[PDB]
């Protein structure tokens, strides 16, 4: 429902320190 | 995890530890797809070879967890088990097909900014994103070489099936695949011993959610060159997911 | 090693 959407990060719209490498390999 | 890094606070908020009454330890990761359920390998609750049957008594799990070995005063939450379910035709006499288990806690735990579901994937995200080259994300406390203050994090590229299968001499199934950098590339990185049963999970460029794509399975070694890691096949067990849930 | 946890849980 609310899955996957982190309190620290996707909730308030922050970026962690690696995510970026994960979606540039898409 | 070998050749990771410190997690953030709240990265992996879903990262559960598989925690040993007596003697009190780290048997293995776990992650949290809901408010009453945690999902883990088959391999962490049974696993003869290495003398392991657990009865929900035997174990706790502990959510919300940065630190390895602090009890994470106001900020984990220790939670018990009403029931295990290993996969009906889980295969541990042969290869790990099908390692997969859940667990169903004895109270719901309230969410927090530390403690939060990640999402099971859908077939079209399967198809989308569980593709070579695209990497997903290992976390958990296991050893950093063939042990962490605190979680650590690697991202991994998912490997082509045919290589998978090239570098073992095990039998492969279409319930696995396999994770991890050739010899050639820069990089390298694996889960190990104490990191098996957490989540590898990928995040939709679509709809920005994390999906729990793999659970972390075997290895021969861990960060060998010309190995990988191998992941339990989430979406293509999501039918028995489902099943125990609605029963 | 572990820091031990409140004997509550266990
Ligand atoms: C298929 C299944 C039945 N068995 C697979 C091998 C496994 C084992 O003994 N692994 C292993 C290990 O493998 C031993 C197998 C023999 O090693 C041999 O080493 C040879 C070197 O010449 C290789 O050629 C040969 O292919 C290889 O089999 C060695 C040390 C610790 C080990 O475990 C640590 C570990 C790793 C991990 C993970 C790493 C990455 C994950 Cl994702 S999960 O979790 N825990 C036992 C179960």
């Amino acid at each position: 429902a609310d899955c996957g959407l982190r309190p620290l990060f996707e909730k308030k719209s922050l970026e962690d320190k690696t995510e970026r490498e994960l979606l540039e390999s898409y | 995890i070998v050749e990771g890094s410190d997690a953030e606070i709240g990265m992996s908020p879903w990262q559960v530890m598989l925690f040993r009454k007596s003697p009190q330890e780290l048997l293995c990761g776990a992650s949290l797809i809901s408010d009453r359920w945690v999902l883990t390998a088959a391999h962490c609750l049974l696993y003869p070879p290495w003398d392991k049957n657990f009865t929900e008594n035997d174990l706790l799990v502990r959510i919300g967890k940065h630190s390895r070995t602090r009890y994470e005063r106001n900020i984990e939450k220790i939670s018990m088990l009403e029931k295990i379910y290993i996969h009906p035709r889980y295969n541990w006499r042969e290869n790990l097909d099908r390692d997969i288990a859940l667990m169903k806690l004895k109270k719901p735990v309230a969410f927090s900014d530390y403690i939060h579901p990640v999402c099971l994937p859908d077939r079209e995200t399967a198809a989308s994103l569980l593709q070579a080259g695209y990497k997903g994300r290992v976390t958990g406390w296991g050893n950093l070489k063939e042990q962490p203050s605190v979680l650590q994090v690697v991202n991994l590229p998912i490997v082509e099936r045919p290589v998978c299968k090239d570098s073992t001499r095990i039998r492969i199934t279409d319930n696995m695949f396999c994770a991890g950098y050739k010899p050639d590339e820069g990089k390298r990185g694996d889960a190990c011993e104490g990191d098996s049963g957490g989540p590898f999970v990928m995040k939709s460029p679509f709809n920005n959610r994390w999906y729990q794509m793999g659970i972390v399975s075997w290895g021969e070694g861990c960060d060998r060159d010309g190995k990988y890691g191998f992941y339990t096949h989430v979406f293509r067990l999501k039918k028995w997911i489902q099943k125990v849930i609605d029963q | 090693d572990f820091e031990e946890i409140p004997e509550e849980y266990l």
